RNA sequence: UAGGUAGUAGGUUUAUUAAGAGUUAAACCUAGCCAACGAUCCAUAAUCGAUAAUGAAAGUUAGAACGAUCACGUUGACUCUGAAAUAUAGUCAAUAUCUAUAAGAUACAGCAGUGAGGAAUAUUGGACAAUGAUCGAAAGAUUGAUCCAGUUACUUAUUAGGAUGAUAUAUAAAUAUAUAUAUAUAAAUUGAUUAAAAAUAAAAUCCAUAAAUAAUUAAAAUAAUGAUAUUAAUUACCAUAUAUUUUUAUAUGGAUAUAUUUUAAUAGUCCUGACUAAUAUUUGUGCCAGCAGUCGCGGUAACACAAAGAGGGCG
RNA sequence: UAUAUAAAUAAUAAAUGAAAAUGAAAGUAUUCCACCUGAAGAGUACGUUAGCAAUAAUGAAACUCAAAACAAUAGACG
RNA sequence: UAUAAUUAUUAUAUUACAGGCGUUACAUUGUUGUCUUUAGUUCGUGCUGCAAAGUUUUAGAUUAAGUUCAUAAACGAACA
């Protein structure tokens, strides 16, 4: 059964009846108004739980479900308040114990029916002020870096990077006010990463799954058969999962045993250059029946699928 | 792309990519997506529907079905036998609508830099982001693991700062805040007992919201009880004298110069500046403040790495889904996304 | 009735019951996979716990005798692992599981 | 289409070719050869891919477009050159048109274009600037190959504005920083009297960009040569000196009286009984007018015909 | 005239089945042959073959439709 | 009620219908005749069949009677 349903608020509201006729409004519209509150000359919903930002490093995520809808708090008391018959508002008749105690989980849920979703940590300058110098200064691995404070390899690099792109702009003297304003109005937003905590710490076991472990396989063996990951490895032929990890531990920049000297075996020819040439000529060596462009290729130039790229100044160019 | 047509309607219901109260209020209400007592082809509908609204809006359903891309990517913990305990399941399905998050529309309005994915596309179209250095005017470009972009600071205090009041609008709520400061100061000099003494009430209970407790007490402690004590927040009748009226806003001749008006205006948490307009160079509300209804949408993905000191950030990677947690950012629960995933696997048969 | 499933989200292998006039053909899925099979089955997967699965419905598709079917073949058409390898003598390993284990 | 074949199946010699071969010509023999797993005959069709569509896949379809192969250049036969032509050559035969009336010339399946046929498919365009091809010792000459532009929504892609936004008035003694500002007046479009809406939709406000005009103006091409071309792109003052992912700032000379051009945004089309997403109701006709992919709707309850409001897809 | 082995018949278990039911099979399997792909047109028209003949064998397409058909259930009717 | 005011009626008009034993028991309400003093008609929980359904409501008897017993997937209940 599939009929058109006006999305209603599912919490009880106060409903419009004997109106006006040059009223025209909406129960819609009623809800909305009960639920932001008095707008002031300054167009600031004020009343409303929700118009602030926290400032306490607890995220303030909407709960409709552990409030009931009421969503009206004084500004400085901090207390509920609801509609009365008079059409005022003050303390309800009773409290609301959900809001009472919340789980941590729920605090850092954003989307009441979502409950998969967290928001990460912002890391505090000191960490990552540490992180880089240690990088850099000490001149120690990024693994290392990584294993003391549970980061990813990935986010301590970008660390590092953005760490040398914010002391650019600070040796230029470009920050203003206003974005020193903007980060620590967002600093108090979300939680601090505490590396001593553990649950804090993010997970640096994770390895992506290949196609052929999803799939399921099965053996019968003599019981006393002892199977292990590494005959698993074997009969899956792929590499032990405890060596990919190693493998990927190692992919990072800074990374310990990290080498990209692969293609450094290709002969390769720059041509003489004269006076008044707009150009120089590279010959790179490929061989025959590897080099080139396929006779009586595919045109997806009209087809749904065809190839869009983009070159080094950013246009959009059909690869 | 496709025009914004009752993209917040209320009746409807559908929650988008904003940041807008309307759409803040839409999220409040929805109270999850209904799925009982629908043929299993109702369901599939309205799960895309949802969805599609809050993912690639903007995206025509042709171009979507092209780009949706039906393998899933997730990451296996190999610590889980480590803890020897209870592990949650994958949510495999949130990763339904994962592409998206590649493009640098998306990449932007997760890192907050433009309060709706729309917001974003019209920043990188005139040309205020750049990809590794390189300027990108292109909505759609995609994104690698490890890349930088940033985006103009003055386009993201835009976004993330209230609205800058037009001329009139300022001189009006500057005409009212001087006729409740003089309200305040003539029950002040009045009465001052009870003025002073409710001040006090109102500065006893506090509970660390508001900066205005260390004011107070340096404003005691700066010609109040120097070396005295009492066995201090005491009462002194000096302050109501030095209390002075402000002028009124006659609001039809200062009307169409801001210099002038300006001089006029001396609040004492506003001086020589109108309401807003403390420099109307700037586009924002100077001076920056958080823009209404900012903290239900504050999100810290985990696939960027955001820096806004210098409104630059990083593509750590693509989005996974690890044991009880998905990256993908979405306010509807898994089945939804499941009912999603297999509508457009068939394109909708 | 209880219904034995494979890590709590698919069944033992493939399944080929028939039941009266309605060819049940089901068979395994990966990891989310999702329930890519008739929307009878789907129901019942979804009430009782499966998550990824696929098949085929053939011969007749009424309804009720689609779901009676499906029903009975995962009671007592599919046989867990723990059962065959008593019943057998042997022992039967999960590459998958053991790939990833410690 | 149930029998077909008579150089037909085979053997021996001679003849042409570089060559074997009843491939062709000549002589003598043997009596064979194909055929119900489909001969002979008839009709139809250009064939294929690492090409296009579709499907989970085996497959199925097309043979437009890119490429490969075959055949033809109004129709049929023959001949010289050569290694190769039954040549878009020539001869001859056949057909149609034209003027020069002749063993005359042409045949738009080369480009552009015209008439007809059809539901349907384009300019009687620019340059040899680039890549090739031909002639020439070279200078260079030609190139409807080719490169470009024009018609066409035939196809694909990008763009085609973001944030804010439910009223306007009047009142408010005459700088320790307050704050839940509070009262009266008027109006309020379509449907309705509350879960019945249209509707943040509109207006209005803040901030941008396109387009225009100014400067630079690469690259396709170098020794020089640019059809495309009023080129793309960048700056919204030009350039030198400094720090420096890019970006930007510092500050100098060139023109002004403490600035440095202007500036917006009007989507169509189908459907709302079920299969099938679409509940906000109302009017007209009354087995008529009509709708319909299937079930079917209309004879006074039409959610189905024709419409208004509202809504749901694709764009 | 008690005991064992073969065959037929009749009633069944399991199995199969849309069920009625089959039950050395209409069950579990293997091998070979014939035939079917909605109704009506139609085993009709035309051709061919064979017969003294009546005819037998082979055997289409066009027009129309969302029908057509079996087992069993409950009534009504005789 | 204190010559006036109010009210109720009557008469004359007109919009307006009223009125009809006119048709339709084949549009109906109500009622009635015959099967009929006939013994039938159904529901809850349980069970059987994939299901429509079935059971109960019956082998065999008895009674004026699905009345009462006997066995029985049935155990009860409602209008008769
Ligand atoms: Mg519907
Ligand atoms: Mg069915
Ligand atoms: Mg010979
Ligand atoms: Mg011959
Ligand atoms: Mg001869
Ligand atoms: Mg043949
Ligand atoms: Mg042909
Ligand atoms: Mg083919
Ligand atoms: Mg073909
Ligand atoms: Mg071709
Ligand atoms: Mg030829
Ligand atoms: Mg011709
Ligand atoms: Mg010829
Ligand atoms: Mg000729
Ligand atoms: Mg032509
Ligand atoms: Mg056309
Ligand atoms: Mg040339
Ligand atoms: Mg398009
Ligand atoms: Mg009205
Ligand atoms: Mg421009
Ligand atoms: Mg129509
Ligand atoms: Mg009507
Ligand atoms: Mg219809
Ligand atoms: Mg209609
Ligand atoms: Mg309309
Ligand atoms: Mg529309
Ligand atoms: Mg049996
Ligand atoms: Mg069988
Ligand atoms: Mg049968
Ligand atoms: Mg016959
Ligand atoms: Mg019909
Ligand atoms: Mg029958
Ligand atoms: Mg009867
Ligand atoms: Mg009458
Ligand atoms: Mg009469
Ligand atoms: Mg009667
Ligand atoms: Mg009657
Ligand atoms: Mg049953
Ligand atoms: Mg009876």
């Amino acid at each position: 059964f599939s009929r058109r349903r006006i999305a209603y608020p599912f919490y009880p509201f106060k409903k419009l009846g004997r109106q006006h006729p040059k009223k025209h409004d909406t129960n819609l519209k009623t809800a909305m108004r009960q639920f932001l509150g008095p707008k002031n000359y300054k167009g600031e919903y004020v009343m409303n739980k929700y118009f602030t930002v926290p400032t306490n490093h607890v995220p303030n995520y909407i709960k409709p479900d552990l409030e009931r809808g009421q969503s009206l708090e004084h500004p400085v008391t901090k207390k509920p308040l609801q509609l009365r018959y008079d059409g005022t508002l003050g303390p309800p008749p009773v409290e609301n114990k959900r809001l009472q105690n919340i789980f941590k989980d729920r605090l850092l849920q954003p989307f009441p029916s979502n409950p998969h979703c967290k928001t990460n940590y912002v890391l505090s300058p000191q960490l990552k002020q540490s992180i880089f110098e240690e990088i850099t200064v000490e001149g120690l691995s990024a693994q290392q870096v990584s294993q003391k404070y549970g980061l990813k390899i990935p986010r301590v690099e970008a660390i590092v990077k953005l760490v040398s792109v914010e002391n650019s702009w600070n040796r230029r003297n470009r920050v203003s006010s206003d974005l020193k304003t903007m980060d620590e109005t967002l600093y108090r937003m979300f939680p601090v990463f505490d590396s001593d905590a553990s649950f804090k710490r993010e997970n640096l076991s994770e390895i992506p799954v290949p196609q052929k472990t999803l799939a399921s396989r099965f053996l019968t063996i003599a019981e006393s058969e002892p199977f292990g990951p590494v005959d698993a490895a074997h009969v899956l032929e792929l590499e032990p999962a405890v060596e990919t990890l190693r493998n990927l531990s190692t992919v990072g920049e800074h990374s310990s045993g990290h080498q990209q000297s692969t293609n450094k075996n290709t002969k390769v020819i720059y041509g003489e250059l004269v006076e008044g040439e707009r150009s120089q000529y590279k010959f790179t060596n490929a061989k025959v029946g590897k080099v080139g462009y396929r006779y009586g290729s595919g045109n997806r130039d009209n087809k749904k699928d065809r190839r869009i790229g983009f070159n080094k100044l950013g246009q959009m160019v059909y690869i | 792309p496709r025009k914004a047509n009752l993209l917040k309607s209320l009746a409807r219901g559908r929650v988008r990519t904003s940041f807008n109260k309307y759409n803040l209020f839409n999220l409040y209400k929805k109270g999850g997506v209904d799925l009982k007592s629908k043929s299993l082809y109702q369901q599939k509908w309205t799960a895309k529907q949802e969805t599609r609204a809050y993912h690639g809006e903007h995206l025509t359903e042709k171009r979507w079905q092209t780009v949706f891309k039906p393998k899933l990517d997730s990451v296996a913990q190999l610590d889980a036998s480590l803890r020897g305990g209870e592990i949650k399941e994958t949510p495999f399905l949130l990763q339904t609508f994962a592409v998206l998050e590649k493009r640098l529309d998306f990449a932007l309005f997760r890192a907050m830099f433009a309060s709706s994915v729309r917001q974003a596309r019209q920043f990188i179209l005139h040309g205020n982001v750049r990809v590794n250095g390189v300027k990108i005017k292109h909505p759609s470009y995609t994104l690698k693991p490890g890349d930088m972009f940033s985006v103009k600071p003055d386009k993201v205090l835009e976004a993330l700062g209230a609205k800058k009041p037009s001329f009139q609008e300022a001189l009006k709520i500057d005409k009212t805040q001087i006729v409740l400061w003089n309200k305040y100061v003539k029950e002040a000099k009045t009465e001052p007992k009870e003025v002073w003494e409710k001040k006090l009430e109102n500065f006893e209970k506090m509970s660390d919201s508001n900066p205005k407790k260390l004011q107070f007490q340096e404003f005691l402690r700066q010609y109040n009880k120097n070396l005295e004590s009492q066995q201090s927040l005491t009462f002194d009748p000096k302050w109501a004298k030095n209390l002075k009226y402000h002028d009124p806003i006659k609001l039809s001749e200062l009307e169409g110069d801001e210099p002038k008006a300006r001089k006029l205006i001396n609040l004492p948490w506003q001086k020589n500046y109108v309401y807003g307009r403390q420099d109307p160079k700037k586009p924002f509300f100077t001076p920056w403040k958080p823009r209404p209804f900012l903290s239900p949408f504050a999100i810290l993905p985990h696939h960027l790495e955001i820096s806004f000191k210098t409104c630059h950030a990083v593509y750590l990677r693509d989005p996974v889904a690890r044991p009880g947690q998905s990256e993908v950012i979405s306010p509807f629960d898994v089945p939804v996304h499941e009912r999603a995933y297999m509508y457009y696997l068939r394109n909708g048969k | 009735k209880e219904i034995p499933r494979y890590e709590n989200r698919t069944i033992y292998g493939d399944i080929d019951f028939r039941y009266h006039g309605v060819k049940l053909h089901l068979r395994s899925a990966k990891p989310g996979f999702g329930l890519r099979v008739n929307h009878v089955i789907f129901e019942i997967c979804e009430c009782a716990g499966i998550k990824d699965l696929s098949g085929k419905v053939y011969k007749s598709r009424n309804d009720m005798n689609i779901a009676k079917g499906t029903i009975e073949a995962f009671t007592k058409a599919q046989k867990t692992l723990d059962e065959v390898a008593l019943g057998r003598g042997k022992k039967l390993v999960d590459v998958r599981k053991v790939y990833y284990s410690s």
